[PDB]
């Protein structure tokens, strides 16, 4: 369950938020934000690697 | 195993696709249809106002000094007929474009094939019906201005749009040309009808205001 | 050089294509069409307002004089109908000036604002900050209060209802009028359309009220 | 084969056809993007367990 | 010979031409992005079989 | 240990296209020219590699 | 650091731009352009990095 797992699971939240936004469902604008913030943070962290 | 660039791409291509999908909406065509409906209703109101003007003038000062009102009433009726020529032309064009629309779609609210981008360019640019319509618009604007020459008709105008990106467009290529959906073209014809009715109201008001 | 699988190769190609479609925005001719429709709606709305003023002047100068006892309540009701719609008209005016102000200045090459093809100014100034929902509440309230003032006709022009669900999705009125994919000029034209609908409904209501007697 | 790679390619096919439909203003555009994004999100979740 | 890489590259050139006509608002831009996107979708479908 | 080929030229064509896209989004002046030129060059370079083998 | 750091922080910048664009946040109109500039830079850098000669094993 390394850093790669959070790279994928953070993408699952973004894609589900995109699904909700496109299908005009109710609470999808929050999952996009949270998942993309997590994705940006994880990509920032991963820059500190060999 | 994948390079960091490949993880970036393989994650962000779905986010980019979501962004692109969100950024394109059918609501443009829904907006065009709703604007057409509102323009039609406001044109009905304007026609009612013109009729009320005619009834008011007919038994407010026509009954007092007909020797002064008969030329004014005749000029107003002439302006009405001049505008009605363009109104009938636009009505013919609207029926033509709606007939080739493809049958009304009840689920959407307007004609099928409302986003064809080629029916209007095939019936108005190829056969030049748009050029004839533009000539009628210009002729009726000029003839309306002849009756007054004082007030300015900022509604009836087939002016070409200002060029952008080096290229230049004509009025017919801008209103009914390429890239214009069929619903946008029907809305443009309804706009031309509304502009004609507004110009008729303005000229009738001015003519009746001369006395 | 470095070897990449065909899967990744055409993900790269499609990624470059999807970057290009981010720069896809509405054609200049369509935005010109929206601006022109807005101008025509504004002029027709001025004609409608002039017609309403003419109805008021004719009623208060012709039919009120002979039976002021029977006409004064009718005129008061008509004025109340004229005041209900001013709440919607003044609300639409403030939103119009808000969208113009965030527009970015009146570009001289065209006749409208810069950033007229934004598709993200009205989507955050009306949905994110919840101004479209307030506007829809006002539209529905004034529709109801115009109906309950007469309830003898249809004001079908003034109705902020969701578009019918097509394709398995349910777009809301706020989202279909100011939301995603709607350029700024389309949204300003939508506000102009709401203003025209309000004036049309007020004209119909006033005409009907004066037609009572 | 029809392994796990078949799903991540057919999901791309479905979501791309949905994008094509949505660009052309055809009817079922939003619904096909939804299903393709559902498949892609479910695959992203699964590949986090690797 | 003409392998699967040739199909990828020619689908790429077709979709890129369609994109160029769509972005710049050229003559047949609207349907070319449809044909271009359908070829990429078809390729994604095709190598789902590999 | 660097050898330039047709792929490097593809990526640089993409760079030109993306600079054009940035110019179009930020409403700078010369935006569509780079979009068109880079996209045409990218399409031509993708067409060329069809007539090629990869090992 | 290295060149992988540039790629990942470019990913961070592009992600933030996309987030501001999708959610219609205040700066999302030009942060997408900043992310596009970053993505052009990574296309350029990857064009260089793809030119590296892999060690040929013809000597076996």
């Amino acid at each position: 369950f390394g850093i790669n797992t959070l790279i994928n699971w953070g993408a699952t939240v973004v894609i589900i938020g995109l699904m909700f936004k496109i299908l005009h469902l109710k609470g999808g604008e929050w999952m996009i934000g949270v998942g993309l913030a997590v994705e940006a943070l994880l990509f920032f962290i991963m820059g500190f690697m060999q | 195993k994948e390079t960091p660039r490949q993880r970036m791409i393989g994650i962000l291509y779905l986010v980019l696709l979501g962004l692109v999908a969100l950024n394109v909406s059918d609501s443009i065509l829904d907006a065009f249809k709703n604007l057409g409906n509102s323009l039609n209703t406001s044109t009905q109101n304007t026609q009612a106002g013109i009729d009320n003007m005619f009834l008011a003038f007919r038994e407010t000062k026509l009954k007092e000094n007909p020797e002064r009102a008969q030329p004014i009433l005749q000029k107003a009726e002439q302006a009405q007929a001049l505008v009605q020529q363009l109104t009938s032309k636009v009505g013919e064009l609207t029926t033509l474009l709606e007939g080739e629309g493809g049958g009304l779609d009840e689920e959407t609210g307007d004609v099928k094939y409302r986003s064809s981008t080629d029916i209007s360019a095939r019936l108005m640019i190829n056969e030049g019906r748009a050029k004839e319509l533009r000539e009628v618009i210009t002729k009726t604007k000029a003839e309306l201005l002849t009756l007054t020459n004082n007030e300015i008709n900022l509604t009836l105008e087939a002016e070409d749009p200002a060029p952008r990106g080096g290229i230049k467009k004509t009025w017919e290529q801008a209103n009914f040309g390429d890239g214009i959906p069929l619903t946008a073209a029907i809305t443009a014809l309804e706009k031309i009808n509304a502009d004609a009715k507004n110009a008729e109201s303005a000229v009738v008001k001015h003519i009746f205001g001369k006395m």
